[PDB]
């Protein structure tokens, strides 16, 4: 269950 | 610059268990 | 890693999370050896058996991280990779041998209290610390068991006698590969697991109290299991393809 990244990336 | 921690070696503190590493070597 | 402990901040700044981009997921363990340049295990990349061949696109490069799942705004840093390398004699066919790739970063990375590369061994600084008896340390956030923790874990195991690690398998050992962990014997525990490849095996030079990356977390048989020991690729004997990889 990994948080999101952002999608920046 | 390698291998010297900025929180550890670098402000001569130690990690919890690297004495272990030391006290094998020798 | 298997009877390992939660790190301390900062204790592995040279740690980096393979991370697939979709599904998201922890592919592996790695380790920064400069601002652009990341070591980590050929299988972590490519293991045709099972049908893995990852590409530059494929992944995202995690650095300055403690945390397994949580995105540590403001600590970590998340990079691109430019470019993958992996040794032109790998042997997926048999037993990993010369387990070895190297990713460029499509731009370097600005060095923290979180952030600080790893040395790589010199030869007399492998002659020296590469012996039976002597431990070492890996780390990483693979499963707990043959179990999966919130934050980095560590663990510091001997490095085992080259007749010892023959004698615990039937794959064939080369020079490129060392073994380590506790006998059944000796009453203490400890391995890499699944998530834990790639990772760095570490030890802290008496010397000149700098830390190495003697070895690349690389094949096991199971985790943990008595009478058997993780294998981890060897570093110093393969440095000279690193070097030029590099240089070229
Ligand atoms: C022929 N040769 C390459 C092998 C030698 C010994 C064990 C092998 C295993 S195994 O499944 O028993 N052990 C795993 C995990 C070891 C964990 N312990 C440890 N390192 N001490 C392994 O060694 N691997 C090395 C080769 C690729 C599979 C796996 C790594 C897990 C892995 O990369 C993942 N990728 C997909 C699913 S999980 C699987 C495949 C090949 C093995
Ligand atoms: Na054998
Ligand atoms: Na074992």
């Amino acid at each position: 269950d990994f948080e999101e990244i952002p999608e920046e990336y | 610059d390698c291998g010297l921690r900025p929180l550890f070696e670098k402000k001569s503190l130690e990690d919890k268990t690297e004495r272990e590493l030391l006290e094998s070597y020798i | 890693i298997v009877e390992g402990s939660d790190a301390e901040i900062g204790m592995s700044p040279w740690q980096v999370m393979l991370f697939r981009k979709s599904p998201q997921e922890l592919l592996c363990g790695a380790s920064l050896i400069s601002d652009r340049w990341v070591l980590t295990a050929a299988h972590c990349l490519l293991y045709p058996p099972w049908d893995k061949n990852f590409t530059e696109n494929d992944l995202l490069v995690r650095i300055g991280k403690h945390s397994r799942t949580r995105y540590e705004r403001n600590i970590e840093k998340i990079s691109m990779l430019e470019k993958i390398y992996i040794h032109p004699r790998y042997n997926w066919r048999e037993n990993l041998d010369r387990d070895i790739a190297l990713m460029k970063l499509k731009k370097p990375v600005a060095f923290s209290d979180y952030i600080h590369p790893v040395c790589l061994p010199d030869r007399e600084t492998a002659a020296s610390l590469l012996q039976a008896g002597y431990k070492g340390r890996v780390t990483g956030w693979g499963n707990l068991k043959e179990g999966q923790p919130s934050v980095l874990q560590v663990v510091n195991l001997p490095i085992v006698e080259r007749p010892v690690c023959k004698d615990s398998t039937r794959i064939r050992i080369t020079d490129n590969m060392f073994c380590a962990g506790y006998k059944p014997d000796e009453g203490k525990r400890g391995d890499a697991c699944e998530g834990d490849s790639g990772g760095p095996f570490v030890m802290k030079s008496p010397f000149n109290n700098r830390w190495y990356q003697m070895g690349i977390v690389s094949w096991g048989e199971g985790c943990d299991r008595d009478g058997k020991y993780g294998f981890y690729t060897h570093v110093f004997r393969l440095k000279k393809w690193i070097q030029k990889v590099i240089d070229q």
